[PDB]
RNA sequence: GGGCACCACCAGGAGUGGAGCCUGCGGCUUAAUUUGACUCAACACGGGGAAACUCACCAGGUCCAGACACAAUAAGGAUUGACAGAUUGAGAGCUCUUUCUUGAUUUUGUGGGUGGUGGUGCAUGGCCGUUCUUAGUUGGUGGAGUGAUUUGUCUGCUUAAUUGCGAUAACGAACGAGACCUUAACCUACUAAAUAGGGUUGCUGGCACUUGCCGGUUGACUCUUCUUAGAGGGACUAUCGGUUUCAAGCCGAUGGAAGUUUGAGGCAAUAACAGGUCUGUGAUGCCCUUAGACGUUCUGGGCCGCACGCGCGCUACACUGACGGAGCCAGCGAGUACAACCUUGGCCGAGAGGUCUGGGUAAUCUUGUGAAACUCCGUCGUGCUGGGGAUAGAGCAUUGUAAUUAUUGCUCUUCAACGAGGAAUUCCUAGUAAGCGCAAGUCAUCAGCUUGCGUUGAUUACGUCCCUGCCCUUUGUACACACCGC
């Protein structure tokens, strides 16, 4: 309802937050991910991603 | 932690000062009604003009008058 | 929970229609998708109808997630009006 | 009467190789019984997706890794042959996993 | 006593420690210069290259996002809104000036939640690190003990390995190691291709001018060596020689793409640590806080300050160079349609960078990423010199809302310290070391960082327990919260 709540947040640490936890520490933004990193090593297997080398 | 600051001076939101069944519009006959101050020209008649000195506006649009009447 | 009561309103018959809700968890938000309404005020109305029973309600990946009791479905037709043999997601519409 | 060949590219994409082998093997003996022209199942350079992260949420400790990776496999299979054919080609042949797709215009 | 290891040392290399500068961390400073972590296992770490955001800190302001329960107003308004200038950092209705809107959302209380980069990792989860990638661990019988326990699990010799051979109240087993997996190497043997490369030939450019040489064109036809990448093989220490109770193995020649576990990793036991993380987390106990918040959110700073310590790092102390030309070759990658990605090609500009145009959702276009270090001919010749490039001043650019507390780039100018660095101490055994650049990661903009990549490519061992650590065995023990012990 108040006019002025919002500094532009287009790009930066504030604007790319992950899809899981809403961070904005450690994004993997590559490939499309937007997933903290921790995250995305929890799950890493079911998004297709393995260890090998 | 840090100690918080203490100035003093505290602010809160208005209460309003609500007032009802105003003083605006009357009748004198009976049969018929006579409006006092003005009805809006944007929007359609119901809303009334505020007056000041040399000054209007509306609030159904929120703010927006400037001449006089 | 301030809400222009139109709005609010909207928002119940979108759910009605629906039987289900989808939101982000994304405040700021100007407008939602499907309605015209702000995202926030459809979170806040989805909070009150689970306070009050209703709703059922998960938080998962930003994604707030949003199902009917019966009991909240019958409240829904109460705020609305419309009596019995309705849409929601409770049975088919036909053949699908 | 018709017999109007718009020269149509299959692509295969995926994650699993068995399984993508298994596809394209069967496309082609699909193809060989239809009895068309086309060219065998090519095989492009299985680009891979590396992902890099310190194995630490907090940072401390020794500054140890995991390189976490995606192999991707895409193949090309060129039929030059009718629209029909292809239609119905695409209507039998789909596994799970592999990505079918067509390009269709040469 | 006996083992093992370039996180040990030898024999050597490269170094760091000195110099300047980057960046971490102290100390001081500061409103605040947010916090976590300090032997290896803190200190270019928090993917932590902070211009705001991030952000937690400070100065200031804004906002409720106080779910729900229950009463006080309940329209003679609950509370919602509100242009105008003073107000206000301020086109924050932040309000006090105002007198118009808003209609029961609310709101005033009382139960009750909610949020918190608040606290406590010595309350926890999960993950990670470390003991340890070392060689260790276990139980079933059977034997020795009343018993805790023990033997098996070991004198020796082997091995990277509790790896094996052997000797044997132990026998056969499991875990760990190995096997395994991925990748790095071989395939003129298969299956394949105008998104990979060639051969003949068409047209076509130039040459010598005979037939021949280099080309350019997706014009045709055909091939799969290189390419990719599917299926397979191929190495098993193979053959031979010694050596060793003629065992395990080891050592040398031959062949072989490969003979260091073929190279490199991925995983990686039992038991743990009061190691780290409650600042990845709608992982969370409890405490605190909880509507002028320690919630949120704006605005301006700050993490970057400097008598000074250490820690990763870069740049150099030049002649194996510097500077000019010229030659000119990689591999990992990555890259946009709801955005604004990589961006060739053309013109402008000394540059940076602008512009028009494309091509690319990608073996197709960027891109042969014609990367550097290198190689060739010339200019300075061993002088704090043209080595070295710091601090400096100015302007030109770009990113963004915002560049001063130079973001970064470029242009001219300034030319400081430093003639190979003491005590100390790091890393290393082969395509390694070191040099050299690229590469993505973070990224609007910033590389001295990082994970990878290839290019150039050595010196010296191929041993030992001297040091250091660790492991066992035998010993001794007033220790068991276990030497930071008693
Ligand atoms: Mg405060
Ligand atoms: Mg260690
Ligand atoms: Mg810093
Ligand atoms: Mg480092
Ligand atoms: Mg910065
Ligand atoms: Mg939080
Ligand atoms: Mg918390
Ligand atoms: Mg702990
Ligand atoms: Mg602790
Ligand atoms: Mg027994
Ligand atoms: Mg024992
Ligand atoms: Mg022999
Ligand atoms: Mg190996
Ligand atoms: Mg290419
Ligand atoms: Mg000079
Ligand atoms: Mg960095
Ligand atoms: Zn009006």
């Amino acid at each position: 309802e108040n006019v002025w709540y919002s500094h532009p947040r287009k790009f930066g640490k504030g604007s790319r937050q992950c899809r899981i936890s809403g961070s904005h520490s450690g994004l993997i933004r590559k490939y499309g991910l937007n997933i903290d990193r921790q995250s995305f090593r929890e799950k890493a297997n079911d998004i297709g991603f393995y260890k090998y080398r | 932690k840090k100690v918080y600051t203490t100035p003093k001076k505290i602010r809160h939101k208005h209460k309003k000062v609500k007032l009802a069944v105003l003083n605006y519009y009357k009748v004198d006959d009976e049969g018929k009604v006579a409006k006092l101050r003005k009805e809006c020209p944007n929007c359609g008649p119901g809303i009334f003009l505020a007056n000041h000195g040399d000054r209007f506006y509306c609030g159904k649009c929120h703010s927006t008058f400037a001449t006089q009447k | 929970m301030l809400i222009p009561k139109e709005d609010r309103k909207k928002i119940y018959q979108h759910l009605f229609q629906e039987g289900v809700l989808v939101a982000k968890k994304d405040f700021n938000q100007p407008k939602h998708e499907e309605i015209d309404t702000k995202n926030l005020f459809v979170i806040k109305a989805l909070q009150s109808l689970t306070s009050k029973g209703f709703v059922k309600t998960q938080f998962s990946w930003q994604y707030y997630y949003y199902t009917l009791t019966e009991e909240g479905v019958v409240y829904l037709r109460e705020y609305l009006n419309l009596p019995e043999h309705i849409f929601p997601a409770t049975y088919l519409a036909g053949q699908s | 009467q018709e017999v109007v060949i718009h020269k149509i590219r299959i692509n295969l994409t995926s994650t699993k190789v068995k399984q993508l082998e298994n596809v394209s093997a069967n496309i082609i003996k699909n193809a060989e019984t239809f009895k068309l022209v086309k060219k065998g199942p090519v095989r492009l350079p299985t680009k891979v997706l590396k992902i890099s992260t310190r194995k630490t949420p907090n940072g401390e400790g020794s500054k140890t890794w995991d390189t976490y990776e995606m192999r991707i496999h895409k193949r090309y299979i060129d039929l030059e042959a009718p629209a029909h054919i292809v239609k119905r080609i695409t209507q039998i042949t789909i596994e799970p996993g592999v990505d079918v797709e067509v390009i269709i215009a040469a």
